[PDB]
């Protein structure tokens, strides 16, 4: 139950019907107010599988927060989006097992359409080209 | 959250993961549509950079032309003094 | 999507319009400054002749 | 646990969808206020693997700080960026 972050990959699709893959790490650790209290441990074991629960749930948060977002808006600012998706607007917390996601590092975004990444890479290439 | 009293079931949430309409043309035309969306954005960048370079070309031409006018002025003065020496010579 | 096509097309035509009018205005400005420098040059030239 | 820096390689991608590799060294050392206190050592051993933790975490800091940054801005100044990413702003 130590900090050792586990990687996760969940596909999602934009409201404009544009599929994309994701490589998304999850930082995580279980809080312990006391060694003394059995009940918190009962929370720790209440889940049949805390990793699967956290993955399906956070992935639900991501697909939910992003599908509502337009494909008009998918660029570098999306990193701001999912980070605000996992975190409560004012670290992620799962009370049922006492799980706590302190942070969510992102490492990759890979949309299924080859044309998207190709045209984008050509676009920035033409950006330095026009510079 | 959804609730089913008969068995005490409770659906706290419903994550969605995919939508796959049967018509190939729907997803194809949609994907082509967004593809043409980023395509017209990068095209807008193309026209923007093009018109920008045309603008700097404009300012460069007008500036360098102004420089020609300045050189023509100084050359006109030196030509004038030269006309003094020439007229005196003749 | 065709409506999006016509929209983007007319939009690019609009920015093309503004770009042409703006750059033309720039030509007019350069023609003005060049007209003044040409005028002073005409002073030196008329005095020369 | 001495200073001996360990090298690290983590890939990242700019908001403008431009992938790039990195070769990035990490200087590191464990502080010790006292040999006397067991608890600090308990901190030293609290991690299953301090190198993997530090790598994944700092890499999260890098991917996070840089993905927010535009690909309009990726030049020599990026060295200023990641250095301010790893270090707390004041």
């Amino acid at each position: 139950l130590g900090p050792d972050f586990f990687t996760d990959v969940i596909t999602i699709e934009t409201a404009d019907h544009a599929r994309l893959q994701l490589q998304l790490a999850y930082n995580w650790h279980f809080e312990l107010k006391n060694r003394n209290d059995p009940a918190e441990a009962a929370k720790l074991f209440s889940v049949p599988d805390f990793v699967g629960d956290a993955c399906k749930a956070i992935a639900s948060r991501v697909r939910g927060a992003v599908a509502s977002v337009t494909f008009d808006d998918f660029h570098k600012n999306s990193a701001r989006i999912i980070r605000m998706a996992v975190f409560g607007f004012e670290q992620a917390v799962f009370p049922q097992n006492g799980l706590v996601v302190s942070s969510v590092d992102v490492q990759s975004v890979e949309p299924v359409d080859q044309r998207t990444r190709d045209a984008l890479q050509r676009s920035v290439q033409l950006a330095i080209e026009i510079t | 959250q959804a609730v089913f009293p008969q068995n005490g079931l409770v659906v706290s949430s419903v994550d969605v993961q995919s939508v796959e309409p049967v018509d190939q043309r729907t997803r194809d035309a949609l994907q082509r549509s967004v593809q043409l969306a980023i395509e017209i954005t990068t095209n807008s960048q193309e026209a923007a950079a093009k018109h920008e370079a045309q603008r700097l070309e404009q300012e460069a031409r007008g500036r360098l032309e102004r420089q020609k006018i300045l050189d023509q002025s100084e050359a006109e003065k030196a030509r004038k003094e030269l006309l003094e020496l020439e007229a005196m010579s003749m």
